[PDB]
């Protein structure tokens, strides 16, 4: 996978 | 009123990619329910020819977010990202799918 995690 | 055309429910990650790779405009997106993490929402969006996936996060105050700005609903998160990029490296502005 997710672009924003982490 | 009118229901939201971006909520697709429980659809696989691969199915969202197959659907969005066929869209013409950058930013075409959908919100789906994650299968890998039950109870989580995933924001799938097209940029260039690729389809990127964002996890809709929830903080200790129960507010939704992608990075730092916090929202009281998914609806507000989505609407805010129509004019503010969902990515910190690319300029991806959310725009409705051609149904």
């Amino acid at each position: 996978x997710y672009v924003n995690v982490x | 009123m009118k229901p939201h055309p971006w909520f697709f429910g429980k659809i696989p990650r691969a199915k969202a990619e197959e659907m969005l790779s066929k869209q013409r405009h950058d930013g075409a997106f959908l919100i789906r329910e994650s299968e890998s993490a039950p109870g989580d929402f995933s924001l799938s969006v097209k940029f260039g020819n690729d389809v990127q996936h964002f996890k809709v996060l929830r903080d200790g105050a129960g507010k939704y977010f992608l990075w730092v700005v916090k929202f009281n609903s998914l609806n507000e998160l989505v609407d805010y990202h129509r004019s503010t990029s969902v990515s910190r490296n690319q300029q991806i502005f959310l725009r409705d799918i051609e149904q």
